């Protein structure tokens, strides 16, 4: 029963305070739709391809609507919320229904091109587990940005080889998802 | 959604594990007489159980039973076993719905009381549960005395615990 993602090691020291201060003032510049460019293995992503994450800010926290096709083959719509941590930590917590929240640091983002997401937890006895992501603003991401992220994760020692381009494209029923 | 409600501040305590843990001597019926209220446990009174020792498995096939806080009689059926990574007194709980969780035997005399700690640290908060198991269904017996000591000396305030009621109503079938 111990999950496969619960592994030996510590989370990395990211400077969350700095990020949090650069980031809090421009939280509306984050709403919008973000396509998932690639993510390190993550059992909580029940959407395999065409991952279109649409964030809607309301002043305090965002309300997510996520769409694409399941692993099963079907069209899937998943609801979530990304609000600021509630124990006052400098990062927000992401929380999709039919799930317990997780922390989620926006490692680097330019609000209109890519956003690198990192989310890690330390446990006792030396274990931990991290989940990373890359968000693009447009289905296909300019491999000039994919390199600014890869550069960022290499600073907090995430094995880049771990990501896996999800599949975004012409194929994708975006137009269908936009209706749910 | 949210953070489970039982998470609290602070990391898990770093308690000691019983020195030479003998699964085989630990088998049998054990009654829960004081517990830190634990959400994954439906039964709340007359809590009693049987730890059946297997030896090709080198683990226990535990069955627990008792009453609801409402009044049905429930019966849970999990597995609990030592593991490759740590000394046998630090076992793992493999019950159906519940998270794999640890079962640390802080101290036991096998014949009388067993003090079990179980807590997963999360970052700087914890989800901490503990037990005071006795071989007698006496809630004021020698177990509590003994075990509340152990827990305090290990960092788990005994005040955190509540007593499991064992009265006239009890039916120990497990
Ligand atoms: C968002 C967020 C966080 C969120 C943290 C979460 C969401 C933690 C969730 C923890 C869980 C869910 C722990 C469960 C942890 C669960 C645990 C430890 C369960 C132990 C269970 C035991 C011991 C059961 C024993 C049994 C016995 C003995 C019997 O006999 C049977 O009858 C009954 C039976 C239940 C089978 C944060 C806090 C990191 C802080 C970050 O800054 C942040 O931003
Ligand atoms: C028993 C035991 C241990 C047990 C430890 C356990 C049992 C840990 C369980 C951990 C869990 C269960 C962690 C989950 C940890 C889960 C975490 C961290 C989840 C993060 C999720 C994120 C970031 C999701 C992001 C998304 C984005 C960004 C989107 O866009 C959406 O479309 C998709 C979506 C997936 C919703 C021990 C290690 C202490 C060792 C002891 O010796 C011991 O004896
Ligand atoms: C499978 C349930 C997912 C819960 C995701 C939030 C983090 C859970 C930590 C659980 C630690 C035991």
């Amino acid at each position: 029963k111990i999950p496969n993602f619960v592994v030996p090691g510590k989370c990395a020291s990211v400077d969350r305070n700095k990020l949090w201060a650069e980031q809090t003032p421009n939280r509306n510049s984050y709403a919008g739709v973000w396509y998932q460019f690639a993510l390190t293995n993550n059992p909580y992503q029940l959407i395999e391809k065409c991952v279109r994450n649409e964030y809607s800010f309301d002043g305090k926290q965002f309300v997510i609507k996520s769409t694409g096709i399941a692993y099963d083959g079907n069209l899937l719509k998943r609801n979530g919320k990304l609000y600021p941590n509630p124990f006052g930590e400098p990062h927000l917590s992401i929380d999709y229904e039919n799930s317990f929240a997780a922390p989620l640091v926006i490692l680097e983002t330019d609000y209109s091109n890519y956003a690198c997401l990192y989310s890690c937890i330390d446990y006792n006895f030396g274990y931990h587990s991290d989940f990373s992501f890359i968000f693009s603003r447009s289905a296909n991401l300019a491999d000039q940005y994919v390199k600014k992220c890869e550069a960022a994760f290499k600073n907090i020692n995430v094995d880049t080889t771990r990501f896996v381009k999800t599949v975004q494209g012409s194929s994708c029923p975006y137009d269908t998802q936009k209706t749910v | 959604d949210g953070i489970p409600s039982f998470v609290t501040a602070g990391k898990c305590a770093s308690v000691a594990n019983q020195d030479n843990f003998d699964l085989r001597r630990y088998a049998g019926r054990w009654y829960q007489t004081h517990i830190i209220e634990n959400a994954y446990q439906p039964v709340t009174r007359c809590i009693h159980s049987n730890y059946e020792y297997s030896t090709n498995d080198y683990g226990f096939k535990v069955t627990t039973a008792g009453f609801n806080p409402n009044d049905e009689y429930l019966k849970i059926d999990f597995k609990v076993y030592p593991t490759k990574e740590f000394p046998a007194a630090h076992m793992l709980i493999d019950a159906p719905s519940v998270f794999a969780a640890p079962y640390e035997v802080i101290e036991t005399d096998y014949e009388t009381y067993s003090c079990v700690y179980s807590c997963i640290t999360t970052d700087n908060y914890k989800s901490e549960f503990a037990f005071v198991f006795s071989r007698t269904p006496q809630t004021s017996g020698p177990a509590v005395e003994k075990t509340a000591a152990v827990f305090n000396k290990n960092g788990v305030e005994f005040s955190k615990f509540v007593p499991v009621s064992h009265t006239a109503e009890c039916v120990y079938r497990a």
